[PDB]
RNA sequence: AAUGCGCAGAUACCGGGAGGAACGCCGAUGGCGAAGGCAGCCACCUGGUCCACCCGUGACGCUGAGGCGCGAAAGCGUGGGGAGCAAACCGGAUUAGAUACCCGGGUAGUCCACGCCCUAAACGAUGCGCGCUAGGUCUCUGGGUCUCCUGGGGGCCGAAGCUAACGCGUUAAGCGCGCCGCCUGGGGAGUACGGCCGCAAGGCUGAAACUCAAAGGAAUUGACGGGGGCCCGCACAAGCGGUGGAGCAUGU
């Protein structure tokens, strides 16, 4: 993108729960173009939360996602010599990016066999604000701000 | 262990570190503090954080003999010479004002070559 | 842009070989005890050079600074 | 980063003292001097120079081989001084190496007196003097009826003209006269020899054999730069999948 600013191209909603961000999370989820198959395993997930917690499915991904997103992050830059971890905020657009996929990558961590049943289990634990999906987080805030000796390298 | 009120701080900022040293109303020091004692070992102390850090453990180190209110006295021109200062208003401790007094000579001294380059 | 006030315009008459006029000496030199340059004095080349001899004879007698602390930040 | 320095207490801070060297701002957008060169302030001694008045002498002028004096820095001798800085040198680090660049130390020296040395990119790379040839503009300094004018100096742009070009242009690289100095393809060579000078280091003067078809100046178009400015491409970054491991297919 040397040209253009890039522009975010808008989703269609969901077929549910008309959430934008709940496609946005299923196509995470899908592999190899076979959207079905992964929304037939989100949605196979939001079975697994109302027998779990009598709260309905939308309240906990709401919530999980939302515990997953890092406020800062560190961004590599040389500055004169070896490379320096840049501490600096993150775009709301790139802490849904990352806490999506987050999400998606610790879930296919769990030892569960179903899928549905990690990824579950997984939003459960990121909205409890347990879960290794929490945890990249909260290892790459305590990544930046423990360079907050370089912070002033805005970039 | 002796209750001095107000006093003056000292911000001696280089390229390489930042010092900070509060004194009592007439120059002698209670506590000071540096990029150093703040355990940044290599250059980490010339940043500017360790600048602020320095600043802060220095009026911590004062408040322990009821330090309110202290006048600033800048001397050197390199970084983290401005956080020291603001690290120093964030730090309940009043400033009462801030004053800048680098030494410059009126020509004296040869300069080691590092400070002579083009003059 | 960079437009102050000309020290010579707040001024009225004086000697400028008046090295213990003070009062008015003080009138060219900045916060700190620098000479004022001629772009604030309003005086001309010939005049700022005996101002110039004058503010530093003052200076010897311990009428004028040489340099003050700046106070601000 | 390390050497180094610090609990025989450093660094940072306040007070007092010693000493040496340099002289902030003003400062230039400048000034003075024949050049080298010369800037804190005060006094003394002393050189040059510009202007007004146009009063005196009356061609007394210009230039200048040789001579003589002056001559940045480094360097030399004798004596003194010695903060800071720093050839050498002693260490640390970098690196393939590092007899360097970076870092910590450091002697001569840098400073003063006296004596010597006499060189420089000692440059405006532009000997001195005089006369003559549009102007514009900024500035330092003096006189004036102080818009603006008139003299001396410092810059810039430009008439005519000049110039290989770049450029020069009343501060001529223009148009002319006078006198001096110097050049005559490159390398060998600022070398050898000789002479003169110097305490020395060396300086001045300055070849030959041999050897090359060039050496060279300005400008032009390119290409290039670990030069600058602006801008693109899945170029990087962001991201998703993969190659590099395995078996096998196939090409080498
Ligand atoms: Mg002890
Ligand atoms: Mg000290
Ligand atoms: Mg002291
Ligand atoms: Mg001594
Ligand atoms: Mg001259
Ligand atoms: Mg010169
Ligand atoms: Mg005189
Ligand atoms: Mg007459
Ligand atoms: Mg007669
Ligand atoms: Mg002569
Ligand atoms: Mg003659
Ligand atoms: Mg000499
Ligand atoms: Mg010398
Ligand atoms: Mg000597
Ligand atoms: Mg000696
Ligand atoms: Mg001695
Ligand atoms: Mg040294
Ligand atoms: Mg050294
Ligand atoms: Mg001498
Ligand atoms: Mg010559
Ligand atoms: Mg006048
Ligand atoms: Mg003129
Ligand atoms: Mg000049
Ligand atoms: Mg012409
Ligand atoms: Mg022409
Ligand atoms: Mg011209
Ligand atoms: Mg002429
Ligand atoms: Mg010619
Ligand atoms: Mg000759
Ligand atoms: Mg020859
Ligand atoms: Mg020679
Ligand atoms: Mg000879
Ligand atoms: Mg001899
Ligand atoms: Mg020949
Ligand atoms: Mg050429
Ligand atoms: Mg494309
Ligand atoms: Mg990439
Ligand atoms: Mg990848
Ligand atoms: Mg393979
Ligand atoms: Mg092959």
């Amino acid at each position: 993108a040397r040209r253009r600013r890039a522009e975010v191209r808008q989703l269609q909603p969901d077929l549910v729960y008309g959430d934008v961000l709940v496609t946005a999370f299923i196509n995470k989820i899908m592999r190899d173009g076979k959207k079905n198959l992964a929304a037939r395993i989100f949605y196979d997930a939001c079975k697994i939360i109302q027998e779990k917690t009598g709260q309905e499915p939308l309240k906990v991904f709401k919530q999980a996602v939302e515990n997953v997103k890092p406020r800062m992050e560190v961004r590599s830059r040389r500055v004169g010599g070896a490379n320096y971890q840049v501490p600096m905020e993150v775009s709301p657009r790139r802490q849904q990016s990352l806490a999506l996929r987050w999400l998606v990558q610790a879930a296919n961590q769990r030892p569960e066999r179903r899928a549905a049943v990690r990824i579950a289990h997984e939003l459960m634990d990121a909205a409890e604000g347990k879960g290794g999906a929490v945890k990249k987080k909260e290892d790459v805030e305590r990544m930046a701000e423990a360079n907050r000796a370089y912070a002033h390298y805005r970039w | 262990k002796r209750q001095v009120a107000s006093g003056r701080a000292y911000i001696h900022a280089s390229y390489n570190n930042t010092i900070v040293t509060i004194t009592d109303p007439d120059g002698n020091p209670i506590t000071w503090s540096s990029g150093g004692v703040i355990g940044y070992k290599g250059s980490r102390k010339g940043t500017p954080y360790a600048a602020q850090l320095a600043a802060l453990d220095a009026a911590k180190k004062a408040m322990a003999y009821g330090m309110q209110s202290v006048d600033v006295i800048v001397r050197g021109t390199g970084a983290g010479r401005e956080q020291a200062i603001r690290a120093l208003q964030a730090s309940g401790l009043q400033v009462k004002s801030i004053v800048d007094d680098t030494p410059v000579p009126h020509n004296g001294c040869r300069p080691k070559k590092k400070f002579r380059k083009a003059s | 842009p960079s437009r102050k006030a000309k020290v010579k315009a707040t001024l009225g008459e004086f000697d400028l070989r008046d090295y213990r006029n003070v009062e008015v000496l003080k009138r060219f030199l900045s916060e700190t005890g620098k000479i004022l340059p001629r772009r604030r004095t309003g005086l001309s080349g010939k005049e700022q050079r005996i101002l110039a001899k004058t503010i530093k004879r003052a200076r010897i007698l311990g009428l004028l600074p040489f340099t003050e602390k700046l106070v601000r930040k």
